């Protein structure tokens, strides 16, 4: 599913701006 | 038509009642912004308690002012880092238009001053935490308590719009909720005041529109995409491209497929459509309406901006408090030492702080 795909990103934590 | 006499004068009355704050807000942004505040207190009329996170360029402490008791939530620079980053424009940049600005959901700047090292910008402190925290906790907020927050960023962008400042940094990592359940939006080391077109590439990867990734100039339309993936992501706990990589990332943006969980409205889905819209000449935010086109927006149709902006609307989570200078509402941080260099670093690249 998306959320899972969402929670294997490793992007589920707080992200810095580029 | 869509509205019979007395509706369609009473919504053309509230948007020429916009049309007179906004001239009234821009007399009063200009003032300041052409003579800024500098040097309004001093470190050592703070006690340092806890570290509360980041902003760009540095970490921000929750302090108490010894005089008062009073807390805030103090962000330091370390000039020599800034320089190093090549980044001395925007920390300049950013504390002038804070202490210029004056927006209910715009953070307050409370004092700033600098001493051999660092710079301090000394805000207030919004002790509800981050919107990022209570949305992971609670995984999606539902369609209304999405709109309560979404309404303040729109009343935000069309303050900042109107101002000509591009925000640029919008995400729920940013955006902090009061002790009434309202939003404060923190963070503009990457804001900027231009009228027209600019070209830096600058932002977090899942908020950025296609036209800041690719190399064409873009405009204040930037900031509408990205409240489109703001709601998306309240609405969904997720944003709505995402990928292991920011190159990734920039790739699924500039494809521009969005899809939508099942549980979406209507209504929330064609908002999103036209939010999250490549093309700049149907973008909502960026037509000849303006502003109007989002909230006039069906999703919106039970907002009453007025009574958003007066803080009249019962929000629909209140934070919980433990007392003053409580911190249980942010994780929490590393503690790094204050260090005050006996030698000013950076004097002269410094010196409108
Ligand atoms: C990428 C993660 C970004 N985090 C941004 C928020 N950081 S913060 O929570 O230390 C904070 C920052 C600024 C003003 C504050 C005012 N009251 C409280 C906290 C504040």
């Amino acid at each position: 599913t998306t959320y899972a795909d969402f929670i294997a990103s490793g992007r589920t934590g707080r992200r810095n701006a580029i | 038509g869509h509205m019979g006499n007395a509706a369609a004068a009473k919504k053309g009355s509230e948007q020429e009642s916009v049309k007179e704050f906004l001239a009234k807000a821009k007399e009063e942004f200009l003032k300041k912004w052409e003579s800024p505040s500098q040097n309004t207190a001093q470190l050592d009329h703070f006690d340092r308690i806890k570290t509360l996170g980041t902003g760009s360029f540095g970490r921000v402490m929750l302090v108490k002012h010894k005089e008062t008791g009073n807390h805030y939530a103090m962000k330091i620079l370390d000039k020599q880092k800034v320089v190093k980053l090549k980044q001395i424009e925007h920390t300049l940049n950013e504390k002038r238009i804070l202490q210029a600005v004056n927006f209910p959901f715009l953070v307050k700047l409370e004092f700033s001053f600098k001493d051999n090292s660092n710079l301090y910008m000394v805000m207030e402190y919004v002790p509800g935490g981050e919107m990022f925290s209570h949305l992971r906790r609670i995984g999606r907020f539902s369609e209304p308590h999405a709109r309560f927050y979404a309404a303040q960023i729109v009343l935000t962008f069309e303050y900042l719009h109107s101002l000509d400042l591009i925000y640029r940094d919008l995400k729920p990592e940013n955006l902090l909720i009061d002790q009434q359940g309202y939003i404060q939006v923190t963070d503009f080391g990457f804001a900027k005041r231009v009228k027209g077109r600019t070209w830096t590439l600058c932002g977090t990867p899942e908020y950025l529109a296609p036209e800041i990734i690719l190399s064409k100039g873009y405009n204040k339309a930037v900031d509408w995409w990205a409240l489109g993936v703001l709601i998306y992501e309240m609405a969904a706990g997720y944003p709505p491209f995402f990928a292991d990589q920011p190159i990734q990332i920039y790739e699924k943006i500039v494809s521009g497929k969005v899809r939508f969980p099942s549980h979406f409205s209507s209504d929330l889905k064609d908002l999103l459509r036209n939010l999250l819209q490549v093309d700049l000449t149907k973008r909502f935010g960026n037509l000849k309406n303006g502003v109007n086109d989002i909230k006039n927006h069906k999703w919106f149709a039970t907002t009453d901006w007025i009574a958003i902006y007066q803080r009249k609307v019962e929000a629909p989570f209140i934070p919980k408090f433990k007392g003053p200078g409580d911190t249980s509402n942010f994780d929490d941080y590393e503690e790094e030492e204050i260090r005050v260099s006996i030698n000013e670093k950076c004097g002269k690249e410094f010196t409108e702080f």
